[PDB]
RNA sequence: ACCUUGUUCAGAACUUAAAGAGAAAUCUUGAGUUUAUGGACUUCAGGGGGAGUAUGGUCACAAGGCUGAAACUUAAAGGAAU
RNA sequence: AUUACUUUGAAUAAAAUAAGGUGUUUAAAGCAAAACAUUAUGUUAAUGAAUAUUCAAGCAUGGGACAAUGC
RNA sequence: AUCGAGGACUACCAAGAUUAUAACGGAUAACGAGGAAUUGGGGUUCGACAUCGGAGAGGGAGCUUUACAGAUGGCUACCAC
């Protein structure tokens, strides 16, 4: 928990110190590992001070390599007006993925929201997982 | 049609109307890999690329079925 | 391999058609091909038919009655929206009174002058003279 | 550019001025204010145009300096002011007080008025915050900070104003029962009543508005405005009634 | 001047960025005044719409706070202990924010990590450990 | 005779088709069902589904007006 | 078992057509089911030369193979049949 | 359980396109004006096209046949 | 540091990020859109230029003033006139 430089402390930090602990808007619950766990992060959409905005996409995990960041593979249809059939396409984002998701792993559908820029990539933060099969290489988050 | 060949054969088991390992098999391919001695038969030399291309196939399937564990992958 | 049954039914049913055969006979019949065939039931270009049950996607027997000219499937199944109409209508059929379109919509499989009075678009499965 | 604009291209002005493409290089910029650039009728526009009063900008500035238009209670001398939504304008001099409400044809209309009925004009409430201090207070869709408020003027009601006293003399809540003119898109200068409110969480809230003749039509919900209470107008609706025509 | 914007960067594909406009007044950047330790002097920077900010180039004395026992009490500090970024601001005593200073605790009669930005606000604001 | 629940659209078990199945087979005990055809026909511009179980070597429980007859 | 006959499955083929296709020769176990044009997929061609040439890349010990233009020139070059 | 598909909208700069009206002597044009009160008065608070759209995305909603993704 | 998020910059730690769904690089006689020409349908070509958005003031760079300029019918230096 406290495996750096500098003492990690919440954003909003309170002695009874407490546990912070707000929930995002439209019927996201919050997950419980984010209650009872002792982990700290400052861009968790859940105990810290990051919003939700607009913006809310889906899509397939494919790459866990990055510390608490993970990469989320888009794959659509393009439509062309000339022919008029669909091609494929794919878009991957990088997305913050907090420590309340112990058990993500890559190949799992998560579903992500906007938030305010994080780094120089990262905008959007995962909210929800749901996991799916296994592919010999269990990598987690 | 067949797999390979270009044979064209239609004979099946016929169940009536009353309802009142083929991977292992393959594996035909240790048999000819006789190859250690016949070096120059270009023949068995072709058709175990085909068996060997089979199960390829069949690993390919009992993987994406959760059949076989994930770690299977055959060689001699 | 056998990619579309509706295709080779079609053409199957076509061919003897040209013969002037009785009656023709499809191997796999489906649901999507029992329910073309009632489209072109409703419009009188086919007496009738029976699905025989063989516990394998059982035979089709059809009888044809001297008025079908030709029905042919469309091959990959057109997102068909209401205004895009006349212009298939201009394309695969013969004339303004005579053919009849077939889409697969949301509420089941209909022709054009039932699906425009439905007003819904679908899918385009073929057509039929 | 490198700052804000001053100038206004005559193609880029706000259709509903219906102004002549060879009428002019430029349009008259509205000035800042209590009305945004395409919810408000510039002061000049209203005279030289809807009145007729004065044939060109050179004697438009010769009326509005002259003291003579009192825009709400107060009077103006901006020949640019934005005149927007039903803000009550007068000129004393030639007796008529007028009034700029929207009508069915996506337009300002300058409906007349009594004298009586102008000395107050309805106000849209924007939001309600808690000052510093715990000094509550309410934004009308003017622009106005309204001093200490009633405590159930919520963010979304319509308040009556006095343009003598400047006091609220009556208000009316948001609910299913109430009358609406429209200010939005499609739906504009309609009247009707609020039937359901619909609400999704992530962007907008939807509000189907039934018609007098039965005709329902939806619009989002910054564009409704409350215009009374119980199938009741507390102004005169323009000539068409807030009726549309198929 | 330095500057901010993110035309100067590689993409996330690590292709090359090829410019289109000159440096703007926008994205500006500005040196950093990094606040060593001794007498009082700070300089008033006109940034952006004309606002001020206090600029810190040395200072001695800040107004320390006690959690504890709720008593914020002015100080002055003795020596830059720890920094948790650069140990060559330990070396030139710089203070930045969370910087861990050791200060006397004369008026505390009634260790320290500082919480302000003395680069920007123009002074040092802390608290006790 | 059986007593299984038909859901709305569970397992294959609780279909629509294996319920017919077997309410068919287990109320035709222990005659041999080997044969159905279904005879569709044009009637006042309406398809009717004539069903038939042949080769027999119901409505109230299932309701399909199923014919029952004996192989030419 | 070998031969004679009936059914059926698979293979290399053959004969007739007043029918289908096509420019025709001809094709029919398609080159048919195509202006009444859509079963799935892959490769290839765009007047004749220049030319499988020049340059770049690569493979080979080598001969050479594979990928592969342009400038310029010209009203034909060609297919089947009488 | 999502997506795709399809139907309605919401929202959506003008000019331009199609287009509604209007005798610039007609027409291109312009969004002006006039049947008329034979006109100060009223028609008149006159017309301003609903002007329709607009592809690829994005929001919501009615439907689940044809398709896609795992349990 | 900035008006402000942000490797935007600095210190420490990890090895990561994109790619056959064409990344990286090359060409443009390439400013983007509303739109224009021609069209049975499908389309092909064009758009510096009414209007909107971007960029520049011979070439870079660096700055002052002010609410907004890295201004150039403002200043400083170098390059070329």
């Amino acid at each position: 928990e406290q495996t750096e430089r500098a003492y990690q402390k919440q954003v909003f930090h309170h002695h009874s110190v407490k546990r912070y602990h707000k929930q995002i808007g439209m019927g996201f619950v919050t997950p419980a590992e984010a209650i009872k766990g002792t982990y700290i992060d400052k861009k968790c959409p859940f105990t810290s001070d990051v919003s939700i905005r607009g913006r809310t996409l889906s899509g397939i995990v494919k790459s866990c390599h990055m510390k608490r960041t993970i990469i989320v593979r888009r794959d659509y249809f393009h439509y062309v007006s000339k022919y008029q059939r669909y091609e494929k396409r794919h878009k991957n984002i990088a997305v913050h993925c907090s420590p309340a998701f112990r058990q993500l792993k890559e190949g799992d559908h998560v579903v992500i929201g906007q938030c305010r820029p994080l780094s120089k990539t990262v905008r959007f933060n995962v909210l929800k997982f749901t996991s799916r099969g296994t592919g010999d290489k269990k990598q987690f988050a | 049609g067949r797999m390979y060949n270009p044979g064209r054969g239609i004979s099946r088991r016929c169940i009536p109307y009353r309802r009142s390992e083929d991977l292992y098999f393959l594996m035909r391919a240790v048999s000819v890999r006789h190859l250690e001695k016949n070096k120059k038969d270009k023949d068995a030399k072709y058709h175990l690329i085909l068996i060997e291309s089979k199960i390829h196939r069949l690993t390919r399937y009992y993987k994406s079925a959760k059949v076989l564990e994930a770690s299977f992958k055959y060689d001699a | 391999v056998r990619v579309n049954v509706l295709a080779d039914a079609l053409k199957s049913i076509t061919n003897a058609e040209k013969q002037g055969k009785r009656q023709v006979m499809i191997r796999p019949a489906s649901k999507v091909i029992c329910e073309f065939l009632n489209v072109m039931m409703k419009h009188q270009y086919i007496t009738d038919y029976t699905v025989v049950d063989t516990h394998r996607s059982g035979k089709i027997v059809v009888n044809l009655n001297g008025r079908l000219n030709k029905c042919a499937v469309i091959s990959p199944r057109f997102n068909v929206t209401l205004s895009e109409f006349d212009k298939w209508e201009a394309n695969l059929l013969p004339s303004r009174h005579f053919g009849a379109l077939v889409l697969t919509t949301s509420y089941g499989i209909l022709d054009n002058t039932e699906a425009r009075a439905k007003h819904t678009g679908g899918r385009i499965l073929g057509f039929f003279y | 550019a490198r700052g804000p604009r001053h100038h206004l291209k005559r193609l880029n002005a706000p259709h509903h001025w219906m102004l002549s493409k060879l009428g002019g290089t430029f349009a008259p910029k509205p000035s800042h204010g209590p009305h945004g650039m395409k919810e408000c009728l510039p002061l000049i526009l209203i005279l030289r145009n809807r009145l007729n009063y004065a044939l060109n900008g050179r004697e438009v500035t010769m009326i509005v300096k002259n003291r003579t238009i009192k825009i709400d209670g107060k009077i103006r001398t901006d020949t640019r002011y934005p005149v927007g939504f039903m803000d009550v304008l007068s000129i004393p001099r030639t007796k008529e007080n007028f009034r700029l409400m929207y009508n069915t044809k996506r337009r300002f209309c300058l409906v007349p008025l009594t004298a009586e009925q102008a000395k107050f004009k309805l106000c849209k409430i924007e939001k309600r915050v808690l000052g510093t201090g715990a000094i509550p207070y309410i934004v009308t869709h003017d622009g106005r900070t309204i001093r200490y408020p009633h405590p159930e003027l919520q963010a979304n009601d319509t308040i009556k104003l006095n343009l003598e006293t400047g006091k609220i003399v009556d208000f009316v809540k948001f609910d299913i029962g109430n009358t609406a003119m429209m200010i939005g898109g499609n739906g504009m200068g309609r009247v009707g009543v609020i039937v359901k409110r619909e609400v999704h969480p992530g962007s907008f809230e939807i509000v189907h508005i039934k018609d007098a003749k039965g005709n329902t039509f939806t619009t989002r919900l910054n564009n409704v405005f409350v215009i009374g209470k119980g199938t009741e107008t507390l102004v005169n609706l323009p000539l068409d009634k807030g009726i549309k025509k198929p | 001047g330095i500057t901010r914007d993110s035309r100067h960067k590689r993409r996330a594909t690590g292709g090359k960025k090829n410019s289109m406009q000159k440096k703007k007044k926008n994205t500006m950047g500005r040196q950093p005044a990094n606040t060593r330790l001794g007498a009082i002097r700070v300089h008033d920077v006109r940034c952006r719409y004309g606002i001020i900010k206090r600029r810190a180039l040395r200072l001695e004395n800040g107004n320390f706070s006690w959690a504890s026992q709720s008593i914020t009490k002015g100080t002055k500090i003795l020596n830059v202990v720890y920094n948790a970024s650069d140990n060559d601001f330990v070396r030139t005593n710089t203070l930045v924010k969370g910087a861990i200073i050791e200060i006397d605790p004369a008026p505390f009669l009634w260790l320290a990590c500082i919480s302000s930005r003395p680069g920007q606000t123009g002074s040092v604001e802390g608290y006790i450990l | 005779i059986g007593k299984r629940v038909v859901a709305h659209t569970k397992p294959r078990s609780r279909t629509s088709k294996a319920v017919h199945e077997a309410y068919l087979n287990e109320m035709l005990y222990p005659v041999e069902v080997a044969g159905q055809r279904v005879h569709a026909t044009l009637v006042h511009k309406k398809v009717a589904n004539s069903k038939t179980v042949f080769v027999a070597v119901y409505k109230n429980i299932t309701g399909e007006k199923v014919k029952f007859a004996f192989p030419v």
